[PDB]
């Protein structure tokens, strides 16, 4: 599942790649940037194997600059991308939206959606669905957008959802995330809505864990962080680069008993995750 | 009063704001007005306790089938941020049966950056009947018009949430409107007030800058 | 060949549902810990009685002293001698 | 136990940024909105549970700087324990900075000559990475030559910035020169390290998360203290989002972070990974009343 | 304070089996030896005769044993039970309870006048009386830990 990053020059693809992936199917592989300038596309210039090897195509649109020509070039790209392979998920990111109001952001997203839909109607493409995400480097939005893009390329999503739901239901967990060690891209969660504040807490917990481990090296990552109100934050490294982060509430119980039952349940969950080849 | 476990759900399952388990506590029929108070005697303001009205609706089939406690589920977004409660907390439920007597008197509305006809306001108010709203709730009309409930009044109190009935005087204030100013230039404009200021000096130094600052705020 | 992949996907769905059910069956709640009932008071005589119960009158009739008196005391001494555990040092240290 | 600290510099040197990030709990991005400090801004800050820090955030602008050494010379520079002069490497008037520092040293030698002078070369992130150490040494040679002229044989300097962790180390070593009973803390920490058989035990402060002492005073990073301070500050600011306060943190059952008291936070790195958590927590709780 | 090394060595020494010479009666070693608290049942120190999974299983078993012991310590009815062996050493009274855990013989004894517990676990072939004598002579040598409370 190799995703391809496409966009105009100075839209922010390299900065996005650096911020996300520098700080296979599921691991954060070396993605491919592609500077696409305005030109006439050559018909079948040995690009069929390239687009057939892309799990999902990601397009970047700069909201600061004019984007009508960007949407036109995007439509030209989709015009052969959907023709070569009709199973490619197409994603569009509206980057650099940090200095915009909520109403302006929603209006811009609606205008971009309407323009893309009308241009695809003009080109005669049918049965194609394009997702849109409002992304920015300075906040959590790019992480959530890449999380959705990665989640669209894991065929075992619902089974992981059921497994995490059962784990949370039998361990008094508030919210459990199945992160990855790099890029902080959470892979699976429960049916509960992804709270932004809790996601940022878990991401900074991942950063603190990795940094503190890297400070003392050269002699399986586990971490328990308990707050003042009894709320604990748990960490346990899963198979390959996956890591499990959960927020467990005590509900007026013993701390050590809760830690023991959570450790046993999470070890059982890891043993179950060993059978499924969701890693790497 | 009753007892229930709070829950949260995404917009994928259900589009309703507040959902409760109808099979549990069967005193409540499917169509009712139900309080969602988080306090049982001695209300606390510093701790934080709210009384959010809503209309009863049943759980989704997928949520009821694959269930995990949570007798009452609140849709995430603005209502969750208003309530500010964890994923599993203790709440309470009443069954106030006087829909006519619990009607809010004045429900405000904002129609910023979009043109609504008078009949459009009438239709939007007609669709907002037998439905409970709260403060700063972004209603939608025709998937493009955005609203904001900035004020719910009942018996002289600005309640956080209220019930809109048949006899509710809902108003539609405009946050983007055409304005006409008619300044009188007369002999009194160059007169001096008792403090020592001309009236036109007041107009150009304290009325217009303050109203533009307020309009921008 | 795609129908063989459809059968493979059906086998995948059955296997993944079995994997979910298997890891779902080992979930222990705190209610299971508190009311387990596994930890029960058991004596040697009661264990022997349960063994005979699962496997399946006054037998004894009422009618040397030096050897038995020596051997009982020697057995007790040998039991008590091996139970003497000497610490490798102090248990609690001061400041 | 009142300690009078003086924080001087030129205009825009970032003194208030240091004061805000270290003590007032502001982020690095939130120092841009700070205004210009007019005259002297006093800040009474309570360190540990007995120490209080009277930090004097002086102005640093030309009128304020000329006013300090003419009329307020008998008030600013008396009963002073620590001077923290902040130098900006973006400044084009470096000789004027050295002359201002010489005047400050002359006034401090005249009035309270038992002080401890510390110099921070702030804003050392705009310059390129290759010339940071060379520029710091070049300016530090001149600053040590100037400092030795007006009494004061010793002068300790630190390359500091708000976009890294050197600020925490610099402020920790500035503060630790005023903390009483440091030898007793070192001896008790060494005793606890011997008792618990730990590789290295570091003692912090709960609020400011500055290093107080270490057990040692496999090669490890020499800049680990400041990095742990920055990570703990980031983790505290993350745990403020969950409407609670950070209490404990255990990493791989080998690195123990726990609230030793109401004013200190312990950082214990053991040697054996097979020790159960409850024994380490109980031994931490036994020593909770010892360090008080 | 406490010392983990000496307590670990003490538990490793109490893992020693019995080999009688006058009567040929070989006994296996204990399955696990550990010390747990009287409030939450968590493991303070532990030692095994013969890795993380076994530690978690031992913690779960310790929690179960403490949960069963908590109700027995607070019950005064049916006090003349045949599985209770209350011994008084150095004018300190305690109660010892023996339990059967499937195929494992688990015996626990509270350290007298303190918030600590001493636990010995062996296999199903191990006699109960030898366990009682073992834990009694172990509690005889633990006089320095008497009167210890959690901070
Ligand atoms: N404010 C803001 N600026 C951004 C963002 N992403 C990229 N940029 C700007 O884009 C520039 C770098 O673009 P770059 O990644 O090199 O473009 P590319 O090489 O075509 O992919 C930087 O100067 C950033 O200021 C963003 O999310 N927010
Ligand atoms: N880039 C950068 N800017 C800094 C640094 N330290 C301070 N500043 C800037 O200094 C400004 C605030 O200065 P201030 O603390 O009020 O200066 P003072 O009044 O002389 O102490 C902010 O806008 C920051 O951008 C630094 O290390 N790097
Ligand atoms: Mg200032």
């Amino acid at each position: 599942a190799m995703v391809l990053l496409m966009g105009v020059r100075r839209c922010g693809k390299s900065s996005i790649c650096k911020v996300v992936f520098h700080n296979s199917t599921l691991i954060d592989l070396a993605v491919m940037e592609l500077p696409g300038q305005l030109n006439y596309f050559e018909p079948s210039y040995d690009s069929e194997r390239l687009f057939k090897s892309v799990g999902a195509l990601v397009y970047v649109i700069d909201s600061q600059d004019e984007y009508i020509n960007a949407i036109t070039n995007l439509a030209m790209i989709i015009e052969y991308a959907y023709k070569v392979n009709p199973s490619i998920n197409i994603e569009v990111l509206i980057h650099k939206v940090d200095g915009l109001s909520e109403d302006f952001k929603v209006d811009a997203q609606r205008d971009i959606m309407q323009r893309t839909g009308e241009e695809l109607l003009e080109l005669g493409l049918d049965g194609v669905q394009v997702s849109f995400y409002l992304t920015s480097i300075f906040d959590h939005s790019i992480y959530e957008a890449f999380s959705r893009i990665v989640q669209k390329l894991i065929p075992e999503l619902s089974f992981l959802e059921n497994m995490l739901d059962n784990l949370i239901q039998h361990s008094k967990i508030e919210k459990a995330f199945l992160f990855d060690v790099n890029s902080k891209i959470y892979v699976s969660t429960d049916s509960n809505p992804v709270d932004i504040q809790m996601y940022e807490v878990c991401s900074e917990f991942i950063d603190v864990t990795i940094d503190l481990f890297d400070l003392y090296k050269a002699p399986e990552l586990q971490n328990v962080s308990q707050l003042a109100n009894g709320v604990i934050i748990y960490l346990r490294q899963m198979i390959r680069g996956l890591a499990l982060v959960a927020i467990i509430r005590p509900n007026g119980t013993d701390m050590e008993s809760c830690l023991t039952v959570a450790d046993y349940n999470i070890d059982i969950f890891k043993k179950g995750l060993e059978d499924i080849w969701a890693n790497a | 009063a009753y007892q229930a476990e709070l829950g949260y759900h995404e917009s994928r399952f259900s589009e309703n704001l507040v959902m409760l388990n109808l099979v549990e506590f069967p005193d409540i029929k499917p169509g009712d007005l139900v309080e969602l108070k988080t306090y049982h005697k001695n209300p606390s303001a510093s701790n934080g306790d709210k009384k959010i009205y809503f209309i009863a609706k049943d759980f989704d089939g997928e949520t009821k089938r694959r269930a995990k406690t949570s007798n009452v589920s609140i849709l995430s977004g603005q209502l969750q941020t208003l309530l500010d409660l964890p994923s599993r907390s203790r709440i309470w439920i009443k069954l106030k049966p006087n829909k006519f007597d619990l009607q809010a008197d004045v429900v405000e509305f904002n129609i910023k950056d979009c043109l609504l006809n008078r009949g459009d306001m009438w239709v939007l108010s007609s669709k907002l009947v037998d439905t409970c709203v709260f403060m700063d709730q972004r209603l939608a009309f025709l998937d493009s018009i955005r609203g904001t409930i900035k004020g719910i009044y009942r018996n002289g109190k600005k309640i956080v949430s209220g019930y809109i009935g048949e006899q509710t005087r809902i108003i539609f204030r405009s946050e983007s409107a055409r304005l006409i100013f008619l300044i009188q230039i007369t002999d009194e404009m160059w007169n001096f007030e008792e403090t020592g200021e001309q009236l036109f000096q007041k107009m150009v130094n304290s009325f217009f800058p303050k109203i533009f600052k307020k309009w921008k705020d | 060949k795609e129908h063989e992949h459809e059968q493979k996907l059906l086998a995948r769905e059955q296997e993944l549902r079995d994997i979910v059910a298997n890891t779902n069956d080992k979930l222990i709640d705190i209610s299971m810990i508190n009311n387990s009932g596994i930890v029960i008071q058991g004596t040697d005589l009661q264990e022997a009685l349960d063994k005979r119960q699962q496997e399946e009158t006054n037998t004894f009739t009422l009618l040397s002293k030096e050897q038995l008196k020596k051997l009982h005391s020697n057995i007790l001494n040998e039991i008590f001698s091996q139970s003497q555990v000497n610490k490798p040092g102090p248990l609690t240290v001061p400041f | 136990n009142r300690k009078k600290l003086l924080l001087m510099g030129r205009s825009g040197s970032g003194k208030s940024s240091m004061r805000s990030i270290i003590f007032s709990n502001y982020s690095a991005f939130d120092t841009r909105r700070l205004g210009a400090t007019i005259d002297v801004e006093h800040s009474h800050l309570r360190f540990l549970g007995n120490m209080t820090l009277n930090l004097w955030d002086c102005g640093g602008q030309d009128v304020f700087m000329e006013n300090y050494f003419t009329k307020q010379k008998d008030h600013i520079f008396q009963m002073v324990q620590v001077l923290i002069h902040v130098f900006d490497v973006e400044s084009t008037e470096v000789l004027k900075d050295i002359e201002i520092f010489a005047k400050a040293l002359k006034q401090l030698r005249k009035y309270s000559p038992d002080a401890k002078i510390f110099v921070l070369l702030h804003k050392m992130d705009l310059v390129q990475l290759d010339k940071r150490e060379e520029l710091f040494q070049i300016m530090m040679k001149n600053l040590s030559e100037t400092s030795s002229e007006f009494g004061f044989p010793n002068l300790i300097g630190f390359p500091t910035s708000i976009w890294d962790e050197s600020l925490y180390k610099a402020w920790s070593q500035i503060v630790c020169s005023l903390i009483p009973n440091m030898s007793n803390h070192q001896s008790n920490l060494k005793k606890f390290k011997e008792i618990m058989n730990a590789l290295e035990i570091i003692l912090f402060e709960r609020t400011t998360f500055l290093v107080i002492c270490s057990s040692n005073g496999v090669l490890l990073d020499p800049k680990r203290f400041e990095k742990i301070s920055n990570i703990m500050k980031n983790f505290k600011q993350s745990c403020t989002k969950l409407k609670s306060g950070f209490k404990t943190l255990i990493l791989n059952n080998n690195i123990y972070v726990s609230e030793l008291s109401s004013n200190m936070v312990c950082f214990i790195v053991l040697k054996d990974m097979n020790i159960p958590q409850e024994l380490v927590l109980e031994n931490i709780k036994k020593a909770k009343e010892f360090f008080q | 304070m406490l010392h983990s090394k000496n307590v670990k060595g003490f538990l490793e020494n109490t893992l020693k089996p019995y080999d009688l010479h006058s009567v040929d009666f070989k006994t296996s070693s204990l399955q696990s030896s550990m010390i747990i608290t009287a409030t939450n049942g968590g493991i303070l120190s532990y030692a095994t005769s013969n890795e993380i999974n076994s530690v978690n299983n031992l913690k779960m078993m310790s929690l179960l044993i403490k949960d069963k012991w908590s109700e027995d310590e607070n019950d005064t009815e049916e006090q003349h039970s045949n599985s209770c062996y209350p011994v008084e050493i150095d004018s300190f009274k305690t109660k010892i309870y023996t339990y059967e855990m499937e195929d494992l013989h688990t015996c626990v004894a509270q350290i007298p006048n303190s918030d600590l517990l001493l636990l010995f676990i062996a296999e199903g072939s191990f006699p109960y009386g030898l366990l009682v004598i073992k834990i009694e002579r172990a509690m005889r040598e633990l006089t320095d830990l008497f009167g210890y409370k959690l901070g």
